[PDB]
RNA sequence: AGAACGAAAGUCGGAGGUUCGAAGACGAUCAGAUACCGUCGUAGUUCCGACCAUAAACGAUGCCGACUGGCGAUGCGGCGGCGUUAUUCCCAUGACCCGCCGGGCAGCUUCCGGGAAACCAAAGUCUUUGGGUUCCGGGGGGAGUAUGGUUGCAAAGCUGAAAC
RNA sequence: UUACGGCGGU
């Protein structure tokens, strides 16, 4: 964690939330980490890339997932901008 | 016994030595 | 009956970030709340705030991000010497490291390592990591 | 609900809420104009208002007060004006 | 989607409107409030289209990202939406697991149905809540294509259209069904997929084999 | 323990309802404790109305009601059992018995 | 609670003056008349002569008579 | 005192599921069958056996019991596989609608594109059965 | 510090005394019934004027302030609405229907959280501890007793130990 | 309707 000396000194550096933005444990098996397959821009086919979110085990339980993920997809070259 | 059949005889007994107390004046 | 505008404040902010929100809503300001956020925005554990200004004491939006964990206060404005900030580190603030108490000088609302570069002591004020 | 931008709202979602406890507080009042049957003036009276209110001519009734929103008696030349 | 590729397609509204799937009428979930419209003078509240086809899109974007197709366990309870479930999984490749889920199926490991996925689609929220909370264990995202009742805590991409009618029911898994094999190379994306969507709908009782055979002694007998 | 969110009595926002006298035992009891039923049975019992129509003057007779309201304390309610002892989650309903008429 | 602030130190110090009088192992050694009741006196020993022998009974587990003298 | 065993009523499924084809509805030439077909270790439960078989064999002929045998498990493709309509129940070529949700498709900007003729829901608000004991 | 109002029972004075009914009498029941049950019934209930200041006076939760989920309602106003309904043959008002706002007793749910757990949307914002401020608890008994103070017509209340 | 009791330590 860039000591005296700047070296990588942890163990694993663990994920975050874009929801709530909070530290995902090593347990928090409410956790999703999902996949979203755009396409490209003529022939609206999977091209071969896509992207990746992760969601919060606490944030999902609450009730808010639909609402997160398509606000966290609404700036990410969605379908709407509307 | 309960508790207030704990008072009972025992405000029946302070009655008594609240007396006997006035009995020697 | 309000009897400390800064702590219902920080109380807003407290409840409203564990829920995960993006947004609150704090009611009367004052220029020493405006000058508390800006020390937390300046070390950026929150980001952009507007001050909604009306012709009383208005009402502050501030945009959360989602780096805090507690931003208490301490509720008697203590003195604290530099003999005595030292104590006050070590029961209140999560590690050495990070974290800042914020006491009020007679120079100005300053961190507490702002504080004793500059060398003086003042009252407290609060805290926030 | 998480990220509601309660800074810009709709103004007819603003309009719902008390006349405090708004982003920032307007009345629930306005003034309007008050024109008695064969008469030649405007009486320019508040919309909640308190006293039995005469004309300047016609010397009748005019608006009649109520629990919220004073009553006009007959149907009067009326708009809500400004 | 953000392309013309992608759009409304106002032809297939038709089909929208020609199975209900703005119905909703008795009320709605506070955290549906986005999907709606207005109530109608009925009490019934109507659903703004484009938004379920905007999560449709959506969510479908997230079935093609699973690699294996055998893998996105598809589930449902009611009996409106078996049916159309169990040739789901035939038409795009999926496992089916319907009727009555046997509850400790998708995370018990020592008995025959431990299957395990990695992402998990749904008829009904409230209806069939047991692999919702089972599902939140395996870290496993789900996909329920819920009405304005029903709620919404471990559900992800959510799908506000209808879970009641049964034509409701069974176009919405054949307007997914014919989305997720156009984003792979199976519809042609401009001829029509040949799957007509009242395959998808809920069987009658068995007056059936009356009426049909009796259309058919001019082809047969 | 506290055995009942309401403590029995359906009151809220008073100090005193009035107390009332139960119907078989007279014992007092507060207005909203009391065990209530309504009886509206028929005066006539009802296997002797085919029996009296012979007797009647006339023919389309309407047998008049009855009306009691017998209202109870709750020791006499369990043991002329119009109440019964239940289970716990079962105790948070406040919705009467089916009727089924026939 | 507690009033806190910082000039209430009167009220938090006659407060916890008079809330001290309710701790026992404290009131057995300020309060003076449990001072002069033990018959040591607040000392470690005591000579004295033995007046009688008599022999007790344990208490309620068990069954001895133990032995004990009157000084 | 009739009530059949666990263990008759298991090993029952076991054998009509796997033979079908190879029983008929007569209780004294399926009790030959179920010797034949699996080790019975004595007499009693031989024919206890075959009585439920045969219990089954006058039933599952009419009705859905756990009978996945390929006579049933075949049959249904004439009912779930088969059975697409001439007649479209998505296509009538008008539907009725309403003056709010030509609203809702106004702004989807489809208005002036099908048909579409509207039925308004009538005036109202008798929604909502009238709440509480009567 | 200080005052006010304080259920019942109670005490003092005067009216009144239907009913219930401490005490009491008597009959039953019982080994024994000074208890349950039965009958008669005094003080008391009932009003008036003076006193007493206690109750499981209980939401067993001091008051004030903020923030933090949802839904269906019920009560009071206020605003706005399809309509049916009232004299209403039209108006303006009342009734019902759909909402929204504020305040009130509340309710159903939930993994916001909290808790020894029952459970509580406050008993939550608490070892990530500090929004005011009041009273009060420190193992159980001895004890709300002893003494003193004061109050009271009396009963008793308030203040309140220690030996052991 | 009546229906009370059960020596001390394991
Ligand atoms: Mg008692
Ligand atoms: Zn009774």
């Amino acid at each position: 964690m860039q000591n005296d000396a700047g070296e990588f000194v942890d163990l694993y550096v663990p994920r975050k939330c874009s929801a709530s933005n909070r530290i995902i444990g090593a347990k928090d098996h409410a956790s999703i980490q999902m996949n979203v397959a755009e396409v490209d821009k003529v022939t609206g086919r999977f091209n071969g890339q896509f992207k990746t979110y992760a969601i919060c085990g606490a944030i999902r339980r609450m009730g808010e997932s639909d609402d997160s993920i398509l606000r966290l997809a609404k700036a990410d070259g969605i379908v709407s901008k509307n | 016994m309960r508790a207030k059949w704990r008072k009972k005889r025992m405000r029946r007994l302070k009655r008594k030595r609240r007396k006997m107390r006035q009995r020697s004046k | 009956v309000r009897m400390n505008v800064l702590a219902d404040a920080l109380k807003s902010i407290n409840n409203a970030e564990k829920r995960g929100k993006r947004q609150v809503l704090i009611r009367p300001c004052s220029k020493v709340i405006v000058r508390f956020l800006t020390v937390m925005m300046k070390h950026g554990y929150i980001g952009e705030f507007e001050i909604i200004d009306d012709h009383r004491a208005g009402k502050i939006v501030v945009n959360l991000t989602g780096r805090l964990n507690k931003c208490g206060v301490i509720s008697p404005r203590f003195d604290v010497q530099l003999k005595d900030l030292e104590k006050w580190q070590n029961n209140l603030l999560p590690s050495r490291q990070f974290g800042f108490i914020v006491l009020t000088t007679s120079a100005g609302i300053m961190d507490h390592e702002e504080a004793r570069r500059k060398h003086t002591g003042g009252k407290i004020l609060g805290f926030f990591f | 609900p998480l990220a509601k931008d309660l800074l810009h709202p709709s103004p007819e979602e603003e309009k719902r809420k008390h006349k405090k406890k708004r982003l920032v507080q307007s009345p629930n009042s306005y003034f309007m104009d008050v024109k008695c049957p064969g008469c030649y003036k405007i009486t320019t009276v508040f919309s909640h208002a308190q006293t039995v209110v005469l004309c300047v001519g016609c010397s009748t009734v005019l608006c009649q007060p109520t629990g919220g929103k004073a009553r006009l008696t007959e149907g009067c030349s009326f708009r809500r004006k400004q | 989607g953000a392309l013309d590729v992608l759009q409304m397609k106002e032809e297939d509204v038709l089909k929208f409107l020609a199975a209900g799937t703005h119905l909703g009428g008795t009320n709605l979930d506070f955290q549906m409030e986005q999907y709606i419209y207005k109530r109608k003078s009925d009490g019934i509240y109507i659903i703004n289209l484009k938004r379920t086809w905007e999560k449709l899109l959506l969510a479908a974007r997230a079935i093609v990202a699973i690699e294996n197709p055998a893998d996105v366990s598809v589930i449902s309870s009611r009996n409106t939406g078996q049916r159309a479930v169990l040739k789901f999984a035939a038409a795009t490749g999926a496992t089916p697991i319907a009727g009555r889920f046997t509850p400790g199926t998708f995370t018990n490991q020592i008995q025959a149905a431990f299957r395990e996925p990695r992402l998990l689609v749904v008829t009904d929220p409230r209806a069939d809540h047991q692999p919702l909370t089972e599902a939140s264990y395996v870290n496993l995202p789900t996909i329920a294509l819920c009405n304005t009742d029903s709620p919404l805590r471990y559900v992800d991409i959510a799908i506000p259209c209808n879970n009641k009618g049964a034509h409701s029911v069974g176009l919405m898994w054949w307007m997914l069904a014919r989305e997720v094999l156009r984003m792979r190379g199976t519809i042609s994306r401009e001829h029509p997929w040949e799957v007509m969507p009242d395959l998808y709908f809920y069987r009658d009782p068995e007056e059936i084999e009356k009426e049909e055979q009796a259309a058919a002694e001019k082809a047969v007998t | 323990t506290k055995k009942r969110r309401n403590n029995g009595r359906a009151k809220k926002g008073r100090g005193h309802v009035q107390p009332i006298r139960c119907t078989n035992c007279a014992r007092c009891v507060p207005k909203d404790k009391a065990i209530k039923k309504f009886v509206i049975r028929n005066i006539v019992e009802a296997a002797a109305v085919r029996d009296i129509s012979e007797a009647s003057v006339f023919d389309a007779y309407v047998l008049p009601k009855l009306y009691v309201k017998l209202h109870y304390c709750v020791s006499c309610a369990i043991h002329s059992k119009v109440v019964r002892n239940r289970s716990r989650e079962a105790r948070k309903d406040r919705t009467p018995p089916p009727r089924f008429r026939p | 609670g507690k009033c806190r602030g910082l000039r209430t130190a009167r009220k938090l110090r006659s407060h916890r003056r008079d809330q001290k009088w309710h701790d026992k192992q404290y009131k057995k050694a300020h309060l003076g008349t449990a001072l002069k009741a033990n018959p040591f006196g607040g000392a470690s020993h005591a000579k004295g002569i033995v007046l009688e022998k008599v022999g007790v009974e344990a208490k309620q587990p068990n069954s001895a008579i133990r032995k004990c003298v009157r000084v | 005192g009739r009530v059949r065993t666990k263990t008759v009523k298991k090993a029952a499924r076991v054998i009509i599921e796997k033979y079908y084809t190879r029983l008929g509805n007569d209780f004294h030439t399926n009790k030959r069958v179920c010797e034949e077909i699996a080790i019975i270790p004595s007499k009693k439960l031989r024919n206890k056996i075959a009585g439920y078989v045969t219990h089954l064999m006058k039933r599952i002929q009419r009705g859905p019991v756990r009978g996945i045998s390929i006579k049933l498990q075949e049959e249904e493709r004439e009912r779930r596989d088969n059975y697409v309509p001439e007649v479209s129940a998505l296509d009538q070529e008008i539907i009725e609608v309403d003056p709010d949700t030509k609203e809702m498709l106004k702004l989807l900007d489809f208005g002036s594109l099908s048909n579409l003729q509207v039925t308004q829901p009538t005036v109202g608000m008798n929604f909502k059965t009238p709440r509480g004991p009567v």
